[PDB]
């Protein structure tokens, strides 16, 4: 239509004295025009247009407003000087008509910055409560935008904001809520404040709704401080409005992740919500659908089925059809797949071209990912061979290739040399690349290779530079791999063919001379099967989905070793004691992403216990450094000690470990419990994930106590027969004491709460005794720290409460002691 | 905050006659003239309030030379669309004191441009009552 | 001798490199174990001969590609290759410095069999009888 050059550079009259309203309007449209019809601006003319308009907004006129509102918007990145504007825009925001207001604060917020902000936010408080839609909702937009320039300012409006949200009207809500869920977050909590206050209420606008859903659908039961239930009282769980988007977004969340559970008046765990929608018009693409559904996809979709199915077979228009296809897709699972294999078969007659390709790899692909067994899907990959013949392509040979290897090679490079009968050179590249690379690779004694090599040797003639290069280094590895092949490698190579046309030549005068000079040292190492180049996943069901409607490695295996690498690292706990094992039951002192998260282990030496810290700073004003973890022994345990965290950041973990040494004569448990404090320089940061200011201050942040049980110094164990290891351990470090469990009532209970304590495993499956016994004999074995048997015998009487004498021995005076303290 | 990635109305070419991108992913004329023709060549020559493209469901109508578009997401249905589609044609028309052809909106260019930035904003959707758009707007 | 600079530029710049593994498999050593030098010798060549036919190696600022071309050629033969580093022994500058089979004439072997374009229609013809 127009010129670039010649708009952008006439506009520059208004920089001088012109204001004319009706020819600067008109520029104005041509610029509007220029862009709109599809054309680039010239930045020097571009920057001159836009200081030029600033003068323009000194006429007040409806439409030369307008079109200053676009104008600049659209210049303002290509463009100089632009502030000026600001002022101009917020004259004409104040003035009361929606023509200014809104489209205003729209073209003022984008190109207003952090410094700017300040000086919006009168006429945007002013803007935003308004019931008016136009004026609310650009004010709504454009504070989402001011989020990101200055975030305080946006965030004072949160009441205004909230203001809007209580409107039925559908836009001044949608803009109302979906903003204020983006502005107000700080943490979850208050922006589920939000939520609730609208979540009870029965809305008529679709759109809110739709926005709220997503913000909704995870289940939220801390909506307004705390509710029983992750309760949704406008649809994403109720029913309230029936309109099919929000029906069908709604009843896929709920299903089977209840954002509240069914409703006589708004399933929520039933397949129904859906379902009572599915029979529609062009509407009935939501409806008719599924995803997730109690307790799979298949009961729901037989509702739905009639539709899905009349339209995906009738319709061959393309717009219907791919409704019908991805409800089709939708109404699927395993269980379906009977039903959804013979509609994707028929689905291609209504559209086939690429549609073709991809019922045929559909079914293939529907196979593998569905299982109705890994053959048909072989046998569906024939199909899709014979169907297409080269729209299978080079990812197809190795993928088919690859996912062949796991089952079907015999059988395929068979299918596969049968297929290759098809067309000599317009099969393609790709299939004589598969018949060649599986003739290779198997080596063929399932069929004779001949038919295979008599089939290739004619493609290769008249097909690309690749399979034929392919072809000679294919044989080679066929050599190797088979010494019986070696005579039809020669007639092959020797030809102009498969050999001495370009690449073909070089490749082959490496492979050839490998297999016919050298020792195929080579060459039989090189073939281990003669497989690919590459082994992906299996990436065609994934493409064909969307296509159709259109090493971890481990050490440890238990807690000591994990624990114990982390130590091992450190000298000093491996020095003083080795560890016999590390606890069974470590405690988190202090709750994650609170204020620090610390999880302390201890661990359990021959002598030593050391505690692992790991320590988090979640410390959003502060990153920390020089950071350990105090303690102090409630029992006669020596404090050796500290290792230090070097820099707990925001949100990033350390460890630091305090070295204790074990008492090896105490009376009195070793069950004991320490009193933790984490001590740490605080240098300021701004929250990222850590930075430090030039100076700071000490800071202590107060942490839980750990807890050392038995359990930790002891590893369980049972023994076949007690009685001997129980005399065997140690009855010259005996010791006997009698206790009474009077909060459990039977033998069952009390033999668990000593194996539990001490850490130590009930021979014979002694935590079933005869329920309600007389007597009974509890036999405990576990081997405690250092590495010594620790034995266990208490002999239990039930009277109505449990009495037990507990009898220990063990190879030294120090478990007797322990348990015998512990359990009482 | 987004429902309405993009607002294209089009020749029955897919050529743009008109398109303002309330998505971000076409800005260069090339793209945004591509989108056009892909969006326009599956919807086109089947009328109905869906189309499935690119993932996204695509509402459209027609008229005498011009295929009108709405494209938003396929988590929702036509009929959310719709509305905004309805929107566009009808404040066009009222906007520009003629029905939505070819020749409505070359001979008010300025009217189209103003009227689809009121009815969506950066994919967000700002107006649907088209009576509202065009109070809104001065010609 | 220049032969790190210039492998170098095209090593780590783009296009279209699946072929280009076969071929720069076989080939980068060859010739002379340590007659080149820019800022990479002969054997940092065969490094990079190495890592690009399907190792991994920092040599020429990496190679583009490693993953091989068709399904059959695969890196390992000259991986096991280059016994003797890049020279003219029993290795991939002896296949380098030789000619599949008979290669002689234009009877096809290493040639094509005239001008070109004159052949186009010689082989349209049939000759059907």
């Amino acid at each position: 239509h127009l010129e670039k050059s010649a708009v952008l550079q006439e506009a520059r009259v208004f920089n001088e004295t012109p204001i004319n309203p009706r020819k600067c309007a008109h520029i104005l449209t041509k610029i509007l025009y220029l862009i709109n019809q599809g054309e680039h601006l010239g930045t020097t003319e571009a920057t001159e247009a836009f200081f030029a308009m600033t003068k323009l907004f000194q006429s007040n006129d409806p439409t030369l407003r307008r079109m200053c509102y676009l104008t600049i918007k659209e210049m303002s990145c290509i463009a100089e000087d632009v502030i000026i504007v600001t002022s101009s825009l917020t004259k004409d925001m104040t003035g009361k008509e929606d023509n200014y207001r809104g489209p205003a604060v729209r073209a003022l917020c984008q190109i207003t910055d952090s410094t700017m902000l300040q000086a919006v936010e009168r006429y945007m408080k002013q803007a935003i409560v308004d019931k008016v839609p136009s004026v609310s909702s650009s004010a709504l937009v454009s504070s989402l935008h001011l989020l990101k320039c200055s975030f305080d300012v946006v965030k004072r409006w949160v009441n205004e904001a909230q203001e809007a949200a209580s409107s039925d009207n559908i836009m001044v809500q949608y803009h109302a809520l979906g903003l204020l869920y983006h502005v107000r977050k700080n943490d979850r909590l208050a922006v589920s404040k939000m939520i609730s206050k609208f979540t009870r209420h029965g809305l008529k606008s679709p759109f809110a709704y739709c926005m709220m859903i997503r913000v909704a659908s995870k289940q939220l039961e801390e909506e307004d401080g705390s509710r029983d239930s992750p309760l949704f009282d406008f649809i994403e769980s109720c029913l309230r409005n029936k309109h099919e988007m929000v029906v069908y977004e709604a009843a896929s969340a709920i299903v089977n992740l209840p954002g509240c559970s069914a409703k006589e008046l708004a399933p929520a765990v039933s397949v129904l919500q859906l379902f009572c929608s599915s029979p529609k018009a062009a509407l009935r693409y939501a409806a008719v659908r599924t995803l997730n559904k109690v307790a799979m996809k298949h009961p729901s979709a037989v509702t739905a089925c009639n539709l899905d199915l009349e339209n995906l077979v009738t319709d061959s228009n393309r717009s219907i059809a791919t409704l019908a296809i991805t409800t089709l897709l939708k109404t699927g699972s395993e269980s379906s797949i009977d039903r959804l294999m013979k509609q994707i078969s028929s689905f291609m007659s209504e559209i086939s071209d690429e549609f073709k390709v991809v019922v045929v790899q559909a079914i293939s692909a529907l196979c593998q990912k569905y299982p109705r067994k890994h053959a048909v899907l072989m046998n569906f990959l024939f199909t899709m061979l014979r169907e297409e013949g080269g729209f299978e392509y080079k990812r197809a040979i190795v993928d088919c290739i690859i996912s062949i290897i796991e089952e079907n090679s015999e059988s395929k490079e068979t299918g596969l040399s049968h297929l290759c009968e098809f067309i000599e050179d317009c099969e393609f590249t790709v299939l004589a690349t598969r018949i060649l690379h599986l003739l290779g690779q198997e080596g063929p004694k399932t069929n004779n290779p001949s038919k295979y090599i008599r089939f290739i040797y004619n493609r290769v003639v008249l097909e690309h530079e690749e399979v034929r290069a392919g072809a000679v280094s294919a044989l080679a590895k066929f050599g190797a791999q088979n010494e019986e092949m070696l005579p039809s490698i020669l007639v092959l190579l020797k030809r102009c063919v498969m050999d001495d046309d370009n690449e073909v030549r070089d490749r082959a005068t490496f492979y050839l001379n490998v297999l016919e000079q050298k020792q195929k040292a080579l060459n039989a190492g090189y073939i281990l099967n003669g497989l690919t180049v590459s082994i992906p996943g299996l990436e065609k069901a994934l493409q064909q989905y969307t296509l159709e409607p259109s090493q971890p490695e481990k050490v440890a295996a238990t807690r000591q070793e994990i624990f114990q690498e982390q130590l091992a690292a450190v000298p000093e706990f491996q020095g003083l004691g080795p560890l016999f094992k590390s606890s069974p039951e470590p405690v988190a002192l202090t709750e994650s992403e609170t204020e620090y998260v610390i999880r302390c282990t201890k661990h359990t030496f021959s002598d030593h216990l050391v505690f692992q810290f790991d320590c988090t700073n979640t410390l959003n004003d502060q990153t920390l450094e020089n950071v350990t973890v105090q303690m102090e022994p409630t029992e006669a345990y020596e404090v050796l000690s500290y290792v230090p965290a070097r820099s707990l950041p925001y949100n990033q973990p350390g460890t630091c470990y305090t070295l204790v040494a074990l008492p090896t004569e105490d009376p009195t448990a070793v069950a004991c419990t320490f009193s933790c404090v984490m001590k740490f320089t605080v240098k300021d940061c701004d929250p990222n994930t850590g930075e430090i200011d030039e100076e700071g201050y000490e800071d202590e942040y107060v942490l839980e106590d750990l807890e050392v049980t038995v359990a930790d110094h002891i590893q369980k164990v049972m023994k076949v027969n007690f009685e001997a290891a129980w005399d065997e351990v140690g009855d010259e470090f005996e010791k006997e004491e009698t206790f009474t469990l009077s909060t459990i009532k039977t033998l069952e209970e009390a033999v668990g709460n000593i194996v539990k304590f001490l850490g130590m495993h009930p021979c014979e499956r002694s935590d079933k005794v005869p329920e309600n016994k007389n007597t009974h004999t509890l036999l405990l074995a576990g081997v405690f720290r250092g590495g010594h048997d620790i034995l266990v015998r208490s002999r239990l009487l039930l009277l109505d409460t449990v009495t037990m004498q507990v009898t220990a021995r063990s190879s030294e005076e120090l478990p007797v002691d322990i348990i015998l303290a512990s359990v009482g | 905050l987004y429902t309405v990635k993009a607002i294209l109305i089009l020749d029955n070419d897919g050529d743009r006659l008109f398109a303002k991108y309330y998505d971000d992913t076409y800005p260069s004329v090339k793209e945004q003239k591509a989108f056009e023709k892909n969006i326009f060549n599956k919807t086109h020559r089947t009328d109905s309030e869906i189309a499935l493209l690119e993932g996204l469901t695509v509402v459209y109508k027609s008229s005498i030379d011009l295929y009108f578009y709405v494209i938003g997401s396929s988590y929702e249905n036509e009929l959310m669309l719709m509305a905004v589609l309805n929107c566009l044609f009808d404040s066009l028309s009222q906007m520009l004191r003629k029905n939505v052809e070819k020749r409505a909106l070359l001979e008010n260019m300025e009217g189209l441009f103003l009227a689809v930035d009121e009815i969506v904003d950066g994919g967000v959707i700002l107006e649907s009552d088209p009576q509202q758009v065009v109070h809104r707007v001065a010609l | 001798e220049d032969i790190q600079s210039v492998m170098t530029e095209v090593r780590r710049s783009l296009g279209e490199i699946p072929i280009v593994e076969s071929e720069i498999k076989k080939e980068a050593g060859e010739l002379k174990p340590e007659e080149e030098i820019t800022v990479g010798p002969v054997q940092k060549l065969v490094t990079e001969m190495g890592t690009y036919a399907t190792q991994s190696a920092l040599s020429s600022s990496r190679p583009t590609k490693k993953e091989e071309d068709r399904p059959p050629l695969r890196g390992f033969l000259l991986d096991g290759d280059f016994f003797v580093a890049a020279s003219l022994a029993t290795t991939l500058t002896k296949i380098a410095l030789r000619y599949v089979a008979l290669v002689q004439e234009k009877k096809k072997q290493n040639s094509f069999v005239a001008e070109a374009m004159l052949l186009m229609a010689t082989i349209l013809h049939l000759g059907k009888s």
